[PDB]
């Protein structure tokens, strides 16, 4: 095919009469392409790279293949670009296999129910917004909140769990970094190599200087890499950091292929842009291996306005929602998890049974604390039974705090929620409950964390023996 | 009614005039007779400025533009289908579509020539 | 001469094989159940004009003969239009025979040029005490009228007509831009039974021309009816040399109709929803209402504020032309005071000591001060008691309560249903008494 | 429908000519039969294809420059805005009702220019330099371009000279340098014009006692205003004698939006005579927020895509390239200056509007006039 | 080279092939013998889709004229353009194909008006849908008639009793005015309308023949369950002796929902123009504006605010100005209109809501917070 | 509106049989003024409006007791004992809705 | 013939100042579309543009 016109990363190509819709094409300048607008006179080709090397009348060769990426176990540890190709300077992808990036999501017979938990290690998450293997959980929030920090800690924590579980129930992470800086993702491969989490982590990164059809394609490229583990009995975890930036790259291609704009400028197909991708995170049946894929899409809002167009698309696609607020972020609450708006549609059926019983009252006591702190903001009255609600709720919001790059396993979380929902951290000042629970984890012996992890539940042989040791602890202040 | 099939399917609004010009010249068996007098008009636009003023000037009247055309095509190599064409292309100011309609006529021709 | 090419709703394309009519020229359609007048909006090229219809286009055929008139919409103008109802294209609507035209004038006209403008900026005295003391009308200005139903707005309009025609000897035009037909008929009957419009052989003694464009007329028809009323006033200004009043009823509906005309012509709308030509379509109207060296036209234009939003582009663009505002309110009206002009809310650009003099300015500013410092102790009148006040504030209450009584006035046109005769008040009497 | 497969159709490929010399001897009598129906063909002149909305599309004009002042045969002048492959888009400086399809467009050969010089002093011109005061044509003058680029970094120096405005609040609190640009921003009816008028009258009062090189020659650009207000203002300036030093460019509310758009550029071109010749100028663009509205109308009638509030997006450049011409020149360029006083009307005190914040990012300061201070009698109501 | 000006052709019509196909297929000598498509009173469908048919030909059709397709499905020629006709379809366009013949009927859109319409539930075009036979004692009349002028009117003095105490006390309604019933969804707008109709039935048994009020209920965009339930109410009350019901429902085409208020107004103007009194209720006039916006956006007319055309105010005003109180020399008849506008969240600054608030005389504003306070009728 | 109507008008009872239809409707941003829920509202015989604030109070099913309507809530259909109890419940809840502005 | 690459600079001969055009698009009929580094006032539709 000859290039008719080229500009803004779109080449209109005369010819290619047997080219498929969504087929990879090849320019004679070496840059790649994808045929998107099959019209009767030209083909609208988005260019995977710089369009400045394309002129009018260049030759376009069709490759006969739909867009595919190298999937397999040879992608782990490798930082790849927006479609497969590695950019970490460590050679070609060995031990890998091509697979299409646009696959039909598994249907109703291919699923089974989400039952087994995926531990984030963020105890604001694992208590109140629990996440099961095979669930899409949206991390939505405003500009600089803890959005990738929740995503980073979920990947770091899987390395902390993969060393202690058998070979079957290990979670292999994929981080898709759409539209970020190269500097930002170079700090993340530096972080994942330093902790050691890069052994189980693919890092797909279509950065900001990349072509708009590389940022729009990188979640599908990354999901095809993560779906190798889902389709072979293992467990994946994909994080699409800024699906909001994947829609801005898709709006760029659509508006340059002259497709007419809709809401805010977006194409009509932008719900199908993300629902096609997020429905590929499934929990397969035992006839298909029992593999799972857990998605964490990230969406950025503007002023906390969750009523935006792309934000309300993904809220209605994903099962859960983790809303992070900036006014909670600056009040010291880190992770800035809005307890009232954060949902998990799998419920408590896919969480730790040791925390299914101690954090059911935690989300109930915090529901009371939100109401009595709105009225005491005025400064009207206290009732000494309303103030006890305002007393304990302030203990729990200091209890749900967590620092940045240190996830907690699951059982030192639920012990720390046991110490807070049983009154054992009353008579401790509200300023140092963050400092109080290092003492509760240090001084209580590690024999009880092994019984709690192996049982999965506080038995009464442990429940009395836990609170027997939760008095032999030196809390500050006392 | 009926019409013969085109050899190749092709583009719109100038390449569907050429498909129809091929589809009525295939019925009248003057397929290579229409083609050379298509080349004659292209030569006629080359050496006559007052004939291409009936194709590019927007200010010529649509009655004047269609009366010069019929008053020079009078039964001399008329073929009745390149003569009724040029009224229909001067009825809408589409005489400038001739350099586009003959190119599509040629690529329909060697697909007939196999 | 030409023929209809397209009919898209109220927008007709006409094809002239000869020479095209000028923009804003009027075209007549040959053969149609009502006389259909088209006004040329633009030249589309390929010998086609695009026109806006002054009536309905239903039953219009592609190829109907269209006659160019060589000029814009020409309306009957002169003293024979007084006491008549005339529509946008000049036809008599009042069913009382043809209009005795002293002349026919095209409704499209440029504003008076810079040398014909007057530089004087003086009072049009109206004979109403509150709108000559606290908010004087500039002779040759534009006046907003923020009235409504049941505030005596109609009686104020016909009193202004009667007072200006009596004292200054200048007539009045009512431009019913986008009017309800029920309210337009009510205004016509209330002008008949108050003596500002007479019928029959006493037609010539009437003081007001009614130019009506109803709501059921197409947007091109009621987008141009204000220009027709302005032409009727401009004859009296230019040829008779008078001080004319114009009553563009709801200037917002003029804006609305020009917005609809711009939308039907295919133009991209500007801010909030309006025509891109909002300031220019408003300034084309409002710049012909000035004072010339012959006479003046003064406008009392009713102003509508769309979302109770004074920063909306239609009232924000309209207020850039208004030299005065007269706010009619219900709270003054259910206090029995007629006219119901709010003395604090009504504003005037003329209220300035370099154009009305320091005496009139200080008297009006003093009356405003007395009414204002009375109307902000009302929320201590109720909660403490009327006799809680100091001995000086009770003097201000007793002065302002008899000031706001004195702002009311019996109207000459209202004596056919109120019994009490009407009292014209001169300016010096108003200043001295207040 | 290829291009190399169409250039191969330039060479003859017929070899049979039974229709070339059939019509080549019958074409000229046909053209002579329909001869009075032809308009004469037009190559270096122009002919109006379609006129509407104040934009004429002109066939022909083969050698017009971009931004060139063209002339219609009606006499009304235009500006060759976009030259296209087949037509020329012309914005009409005046009413477009006197332009018809088929009208001859004559090229004047010069980019849009206005008369500048000493003889334009005292005169009330329109937005294109044509005088409207009725006292004749502009004598002792020369034409100069309205869209000249502002002086660069090396052609400037810092402001040193103090340009007294005669207003106590301004000259005490917000003092104005000699080549400065100061924004007069406020609501409607808050004394924005009055500060600029006091500056002009004060420059008349100061010019009688300065040694002929510190004199400041004002220009008042009245964009979008009423014509009665401009008439009263010219009356005021002649009553105080200030008109001897000021020019009054006025494109009023009834004038076409190309004239209201172009009137600040013609006013700044007239004042740049005093800047470029070592003298000192002062220019007041009264309601530059009306010039922005006229330019928005021009942009939306050219079907250009609207942006914030409806504005085209080069509405920043519209005001930036205008106000950047108010400089204080260096010593080797004469030492002349031009002070600008753009006026922006806000709605309900919102200074975070689009055009307001555009001009706050251009000018060197602001003079805020609050309506609350104005209603309380504190006049000038300087925030 | 001198033929680069002929390199780029430019056409004044998208349907250029339809003229050269009418000039080349009768230029072959076999199909010259009486094979030519007629264009004057016939037309071929160029495009169909979404209830809009572009029709080539119909050179003699009028603006707003009924046309008829081959399948019997009717249409209205709405965009007469320079080469094609933009026809809006009065049914489903599944039965219209490219190449179908479009016959013009020669008549602008008509409805049967007369005393035979009383009691009948009709379509938005006058077709009876109650299964009770054709309309007998009727007469065809034009649908969009001009409203009566100034001199053809008199003032509104005689009261139209609604039977609602808040309406008859606080916001009184006269014979000849237009009163808007405006409010949120499920606030009681239809209930006020039906109380007005039922009270007219209760008053007509007690007044002389010339003081009687004949009701017309225009149900636009409602479902057939609601309309059938409402006819069941009117027959069990006996109000259907004096009531006509025009019913363009939700499954009906958008031109039927657009033309149903004008059809009902033409049926109700029979009583006004013959000295009797009428009460018309345009239920869901917002749904009429939605249907008109659909037809106008699909005809590629230039959209304005919210998507609406320029002439949607002209639509609703030329509808609602037909409710008048005529002078004594035209019979003294009357037509009283109750347009019903549904607002969203009480936003009366919406586009169609502000238009109908401008057009009508008063408004009956119903609030939802008053509705659940127990105050029903919830008149603010 | 016509696509939604052409769907919804088929889901009816005929003289042959009955279809009792329960249709979940998603309001996009808890917004009942969006044109897709506002177009569905005219097609339904009973609208169970679920609200966010009642879910965040811990009450499930989070049915808005005021904003939910039915055509069956007439006294001549369900009797007067059901109707007066339902209207009194809604009256007390709207009274508390007005009083919660002044309690908080 | 021989269209320039996208982002190449083109010099316009015969202008009053140095006008440099940076090529943005290839429009399709041997036409490039350029952005001007200076003002385009004075540009005539036949002016020689030299590729660099
Ligand atoms: N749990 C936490 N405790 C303390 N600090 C935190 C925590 N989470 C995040 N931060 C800090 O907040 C800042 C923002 O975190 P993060 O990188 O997650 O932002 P983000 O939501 O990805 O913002 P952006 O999308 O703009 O990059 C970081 O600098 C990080 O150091
Ligand atoms: N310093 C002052 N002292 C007293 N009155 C003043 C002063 N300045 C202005 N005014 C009065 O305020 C009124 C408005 O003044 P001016 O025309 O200068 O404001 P503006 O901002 O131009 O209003 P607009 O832009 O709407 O015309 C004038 O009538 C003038 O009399
Ligand atoms: N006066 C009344 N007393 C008690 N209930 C009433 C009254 N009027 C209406 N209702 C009830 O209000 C509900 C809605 O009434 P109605 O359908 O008349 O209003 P609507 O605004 O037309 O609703 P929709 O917009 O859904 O058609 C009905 O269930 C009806 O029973
Ligand atoms: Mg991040
Ligand atoms: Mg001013
Ligand atoms: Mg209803």
């Amino acid at each position: 095919g000859r290039v008719l016109s080229v500009g803004d990363g779109i080449a209109r190509v005369y010819g290619l009469k047997s080219v498929q819709a969504g087929e990879l094409v090849c320019f004679d300048s070496g840059v790649k392409g994808m045929a998107l607008n099959l019209q009767a006179d030209h083909v609208g080709v988005v260019v995977f790279g710089n369009d400045s090397v394309i002129h009018q009348g260049d030759l376009v060769y069709r490759t006969g293949q739909i867009v595919n990426v190298p999937i397999g176990p040879g992608t782990l540890g490798r930082v790849t670009d927006g479609l497969g190709q590695p950019i970490d300077g460590k050679g070609p992808l060995t031990n890998v296999r091509s697979s299409l990036v646009e696959v039909k999501a598994p249907g109703i017979i291919a699923r089974q129910s989400v039952r087994e938990p995926l531990f984030t290690g963020v105890k604001a998450v694992d208590a109140l917004v629990p996440i099961g293997r095979g669930q899409r959980e949206l991390i939505i929030g405003d500009r600089q909140t803890g959005k990738t920090a929740v995503a980073i800690d979920a990947i770091i924590h899987q390395k902390n769990c993969n060393e202690q579980v058998p070979k079957a129930q290990r979670v292999y992470c994929v981080y898709v970094a759409v539209g970020q800086k190269r500097s930002t993702v170079a700090q993340l491969v530096k972080l994942f190599t330093q902790t050691g989490a890069m052994r189980y982590t693919i890092m797909v990164s279509a950065t900001a200087s990349d072509a708009a059809p590389l940022q729009f394609l990188a979640p599908y490229s990354g999901c095809a890499m993560a779906e190798y583990f889902r389709d072979t009995g293992k467990h994946g975890l994909i994080i699409y950091d800024d699906l909001s930036k994947q829609s801005v790259a898709y709006r760029q291609m659509s508006l340059l292929l002259r497709r007419p704009p809709g809401r805010e400028a977006f194409p009509g197909d932008v719900f199908y842009l993300h629902s096609r991708l997020l429905e590929r995170a499934a929990k397969l049946s035992k006839e298909l291996g029992g593999g799972s894929l857990t998605a964490f899409p990230v969406i950025e809002t503007q002023a906390g306005d969750v009523s935006a167009y792309i934000a309300t698309n993904v809220i209605s696609i994903t099962d859960g929602q983790i809303f992070l607020e900036t006014e909670l972020f600056y009040k010291g609450i880190r992770p800035a998890l809005n307890v009232g708006l954060s949902v998990s549609r799998v419920g408590s059926a896919a969480q730790f049974p040791g925390m299914k019983q101690v954090a059911g009252t935690l989300k109930l006591e915090l529901a009371q604390y939100r109401e009595v702190a709105a009225f005491a903001q005025f400064g009207s009255d206290l009732d000494a039974a309303t103030q006890y609600v305002l007393e304990r709720g302030a203990r729990l919001t200091e209890m749900l705090k967590q620092k940045q790059f240190a996830p907690i396993p699951i059982e030192r979380q639920t012990v720390a929620v046991y110490a807070a929902t049983k009154g054992f951290l009353d008579k401790v000042r509200v300023q140092d409950i963050v400092a109080a629970e290092e003492a509760v984890i240090s001084q209580v012996n590690p024999a009880v964390f092994k019984i709690l992890k192996a049982n999965g539940k506080i038995t009464p042989a442990l429940d009395a023996h836990l609170k027997a040791e939760l008095r032999k602890v030196k809390l500050p202040g006392a | 009614l009926k019409l013969p099939t085109a050899p190749l399917q092709l583009s719109g609004t100038s390449a569907q005039i050429a498909t129809l010009l091929w589809q009525v010249a295939a019925k009248e068996n003057q397929l290579d007779k229409v083609q050379d007098e298509l080349y004659q008009f292209i030569e006629l636009f080359k050496q006559h400025s007052e004939l291409r003023r009936l194709a590019t000037d927007p200010f010529v009247p649509t009655l004047v533009r269609t009366k010069i055309i019929s008053s020079v095509l009078k039964d001399s190599g008329a073929s009745e289908i390149t003569k009724k064409l040029f009224e229909a292309l001067a009825d809408e100011g589409a005489l400038s579509a001739l350099l586009e309609v003959t190119v599509n006529y040629e690529e329909l021709m060697l697909a007939h020539k196999k | 001469a030409g023929y209809v090419s397209q009919v898209i709703g109220p927008v007709v394309d006409v094809r002239f094989d000869g020479e095209l009519p000028s923009i804003l020229s009027s075209l007549e359609v040959e053969g149609h159940s009502v006389r259909l007048v088209l006004e040329v909006a633009q030249h589309m090229g390929d010998n086609t004009v695009r026109c806006i219809a002054m009536d309905s286009t239903d039953g219009l055929v592609r190829g109907q003969k269209v006659v160019d008139t060589g000029s814009p919409i020409k309306v009957p103008v002169g003293r024979g239009t007084l006491g008549r109802i005339m529509n946008v294209i000049g036809e008599p609507v009042d069913e009382q025979g043809p209009i005795d035209a002293a002349d026919i004038w095209s409704i499209h006209r440029e504003a008076p040029e810079f040398t014909e403008q007057s530089t004087e900026q003086e009072i049009l005295v109206t004979g109403i005490k509150v709108v000559d003391l606290l908010a004087p009308y500039q002779r040759g200005g534009k006046i907003g009228l923020f009235g409504g139903a049941g505030v005596g707005k109609t009686v104020l309009i016909m009193e202004l007509i009667n007072n200006v025609a009596k004292a200054h000897g200048g007539f009045s035009v009512f431009a019913g831009v986008g009017e309800r037909t029920r309210e337009g008929n009510d205004l016509y009957r209330e002008m008949i039974e108050s003596g500002v419009i007479k019928l029959g052989a006493e037609r010539g003694n009437s003081k007001c021309t009614l130019v009506y464009g109803q709501m059921n007329e197409p947007p091109g028809a009621r987008a141009r009816v204000a220009l027709t009323g302005l032409t009727v006033a401009e004859y009296f200004r230019d040829i008779e040399g008078q001080d004319v009043l114009l009553f563009v009823d709801n200037i917002f509906r003029f804006t609305q109709a020009n917005s609809e005309v711009s939308a039907l012509l295919g133009r991209i709308p500007s801010a909030v929803g309006y025509q891109p030509t909002l300031a220019t379509d408003l300034g084309g109207l409002q710049e012909r209402i000035t004072t010339t060296t012959k006479g003046s036209i003064t406008s009392v234009q009713a102003v509508y504020v769309p979302a109770d939003d004074l920063t909306d582009p239609a009232p924000a663009t309209t207020f850039a032309h208004l030299d005065a505002t007269t706010v009619l309110s219900r709270s003054i009206a259910e206090l029995g005071i007629y006219p119901a002009v709010d003395p604090l809310d009504s504003t005037s650009r003329m209220l300035n000591p370099n154009v009305i003099g320091a005496e009139h300015y200080n008297v009006a500013r003093g009356v405003q001060k007395v009414l204002q410092d009375y109307k902000n102790l009302q929320d201590i009148i109720a909660i403490l008691g009327m006799d809680e006040l100091s001995e000086e504030d009770k003097l201000t209450v007793a002065r302002a309560r008899k000031i706001q009584r004195f702002l009311s006035q019996p109207f000459q046109v209202a004596e056919v249903f109120t019994g009490t005769p009407g009292k014209y008040v001169d300016l010096a009497d108003t200043i001295s008494g207040f | 429908a290829d291009a190399k497969a169409l250039d191969e159709l330039r060479k003859p490929k017929f070899s049979s000519k039974y229709l070339i010399q059939h019509v080549s001897q019958k074409l000229i009598p046909a053209v002579k039969e329909w001869e009075k129906s032809y308009q004469p063909p037009v190559i270096h002149l122009g002919r109006v294809l379609s006129v509407g909305d104040g934009i004429a599309r002109v066939y022909g004009l083969k050698s017009v420059q971009a931004g060139e002042l063209v002339c219609f045969d009606s006499g009304v002048k235009g500006m060759a805005l976009n030259l296209q492959a087949d037509h020329v888009g012309v914005v009409v400086f005046g009413n477009d009702s006197v332009i018809h399809q088929g009208d001859l467009v004559y090229r004047t050969g010069q980019i849009v220019n206005v008369p500048i010089g000493p003889g334009t002093l005292g005169r009330v011109t329109d937005g294109l330099g044509q005088p409207i005061d009725g006292k004749g044509p502009l004598t002792n003058v020369r034409s100069s371009l309205v869209e000249v680029k502002a002086p660069g970094i090396i052609a400037r120096q810092s402001v040193r000279e103090p340009l007294f405005t005669g207003v106590k609040a301004v000259d005490a609190l917000v003092p104005i340098g000699r080549g400065q640009r100061e924004l007069i921003i406020g609501d409607r009816q808050t004394g924005k014009t009055a500060v600029a008028i006091d500056a002009i009258i004060h420059q008349k009062n100061c010019n009688e006692q300065v040694p002929k090189a510190q004199r400041v020659y004002c220009v008042y650009v009245a964009v979008g205003q009423k014509r009665s207000t401009v008439a009263q203002l010219v009356k005021l300036f002649t009553q105080t004698g200030a008109m001897r030093y000021t020019i009054m460019v006025s494109a009023t509310a009834s004038d076409a939006a190309p004239l209201q758009f172009l009137a600040p550029y013609s006013g700044c071109a007239m004042a740049e005579y005093f800047r470029d010749t070592g003298k000192h100028g002062l220019i007041i663009y009264d309601d530059l927020s009306k010039q922005s509205v006229a330019y928005r109308q021009m942009s939306l009638l050219l079907r250009r895509p609207p942006g914030r509030e409806a504005f085209p997006g080069d509405v920043f450049y519209l005001h930036s390239r205008l106000l950047e011409r108010a400089a204080k020149l260096s010593k080797e360029l004469g030492g002349g200056s031009l002070t600008a006083f753009p006026v922006i009307e806000t709605q309900a005190g919102d200074v975070s509007a689009y055009i307001a914040t555009n001009v706050i990012s251009i000018t060197d300061g602001q003079i805020f006039l609050e309506t609350e201070l104005f209603y309380k009698g504190i006049r000038p109501a300087l925030n």
